[PDB]
């Protein structure tokens, strides 16, 4: 069984499995590459959805005190015995306008609160993405330093392999030039 | 005719004699309620709203029939006399237009009074749209809303934790109003009409005396929108009146029909035919 022949052939299965984890390694140094990209285009997109959410809750902000503006003028209006029967007059002939105001002040609320939930969910999704993006590279980086401690392990086998070929085959060229000589 | 003590006797034997006849009437009606509404409910949860002046025994005795008809009660909220005065009407749109809106609802734009906002923003919570393309509200976000009502003091509600969604919903009121309280009849109609889209249909229910204005009820009959997006019932005291909520609430899930019924004024029939 410990022929130069079979050395040689085991040196020659060694290698190719060698071959194979380093064929491994350099694709799954790609995939982690790819995911790399992949976690910045998310982490841009989450980003963005912030800047939209920011910019609708601004909206929200805006819409809700225009409404506090509105009801602060009604207020301050409201707030003499003639004077007194000339601001009941006044405040009941606007009264079905200021009613009006307030309407289209409270729907415009309403229309900004709903682009504010279509936002929040937005931003959800692209976080949610982001996060399932910083997984795959989680999982790709792990899978490669797997890989790289195989290849590191086999190139080890490999090497003491071929050390032993080579020992064997420096001991069979000295061995032929001995007999060879007698 | 002069003979006014034999008047009094034969009216009063006539009257004694149509007490005892409608006390049998009610109790076949109570004997027989199961089998009226057999299978009306099978796989389908109804949510209860309830206004303070409607009675306990009311919502007992609907909720006794849902069971009856294989269907489940998944709440029963009360809504508050803040809610339905309507003098907290900007406190109320100011907790409904925020945050606690579960992540991609959408409001209805179209009427902004708050009765038709707080029933928007509940039928969201607590109902389960006929379009599958609609959201479906987790059960963290139904809390939310929900918590947020009854830190305001608009609802208080019964369970305290895990409700479910509801495909339909019952708004039960008292019967009459005092003028004093209108406010209470056009809130209360405004809130259960906005449901109406939020769920499989609404049915507005109310003791005799409701189909008379202010109260519900006679504010939903006159409003051809409100009466053409809600069924309602006007004497939900009375038996026949409550096993009507579950047959009208039938026609509701099924083929999306509206009724007004009961003995009262712009009811179209007693009962569903």
């Amino acid at each position: 069984t410990d022929t130069i022949a079979a050395l040689i052939a085991d040196v020659a299965k060694a290698n190719q499995r060698l071959q194979d984890l380093s064929d491994e390694v350099q694709a799954e140094q790609e995939s982690v590459n790819k995911a790399m990209v992949d976690v910045e285009t998310a982490r841009d997109n989450a980003a963005a959805a912030e800047d939209d959410l920011e910019v609708s809750q601004r909206a929200v902000k805006d819409a809700n005190a225009a409404i506090a503006a509105a009801q602060h003028r009604f207020d301050t209006f409201a707030a003499s015995p003639d004077e007194i029967i000339a601001t009941v007059t006044a405040a009941k002939t606007l009264s079905a306008s200021s009613q009006a105001v307030m309407a289209n002040l409270q729907r415009a609320r309403t229309e900004r609160v709903n682009t504010e939930s279509a936002a929040r969910l937005a931003k959800q999704k692209a976080d949610k993405a982001a996060a399932d993006a910083k997984a795959s590279q989680d999982a790709a980086v792990a899978a490669l330093t797997e890989t790289r401690r195989k290849f590191d392990e086999q190139r080890e086998e490999v090497q003491r392999l071929a050390a032993e070929r080579d020992a064997a085959q420096a001991r069979l060229q000295a061995a032929r030039l001995v007999a060879w000589s007698s | 005719k002069r003979d006014l003590y034999t008047q009094i006797d034969r009216l009063t034997d006539q009257r004694d004699a149509l007490r005892e006849k409608l006390s049998a009437a009610d109790n076949f009606d109570i004997q027989v309620g199961s089998r009226i509404v057999h299978d009306a409910l099978v796989g389908k949860s109804v949510v209860i709203f309830r206004t303070p002046d409607a009675h306990d025994d009311d919502i007992a005795a609907v909720s006794k029939i849902v069971g009856q008809a294989g269907g489940a009660v998944t709440a029963t909220v009360s809504l508050t006399q803040e809610f339905v005065e309507a003098n907290s009407a900007e406190k109320l749109r100011s907790v409904v237009n925020s945050s606690i809106l579960p992540a991609g609802s959408q409001l209805s734009t179209k009427l902004v009074d708050q009765g038709s906002q707080a029933g928007d923003l509940l039928g969201i919570a607590l109902l389960s749209n006929a379009d599958p393309a609609a959201p479906t509200v987790e059960q963290a976000q139904r809390d939310t809303v929900l918590a947020a009502l009854r830190e305001t003091g608009f609802i208080t509600y019964q369970p305290r934790d895990r409700i479910g969604t509801a495909n339909a919903t019952v708004v039960v009121t008292g019967g009459a109003l005092s003028t004093d309280a209108g406010n209470q009849g056009v809130s209360v109609a405004r809130f259960a009409a906005a449901l109406a889209p939020r769920g499989s249909g609404t049915l507005l229910a109310g003791r005799d005396g409701s189909a008379n204005r202010p109260a519900a009820v006679a504010v939903t009959r006159a409003d051809a929108d409100m009466a053409a997006e809600i069924s309602t019932v006007d004497d939900i005291d009375a038996e026949p009146g409550r096993i009507t909520v579950i047959l009208a609430l039938h026609d509701l899930i099924n083929g999306g029909h509206v009724g007004h019924y009961g003995t009262g004024h712009g009811a179209m029939s007693v009962t569903v035919s």
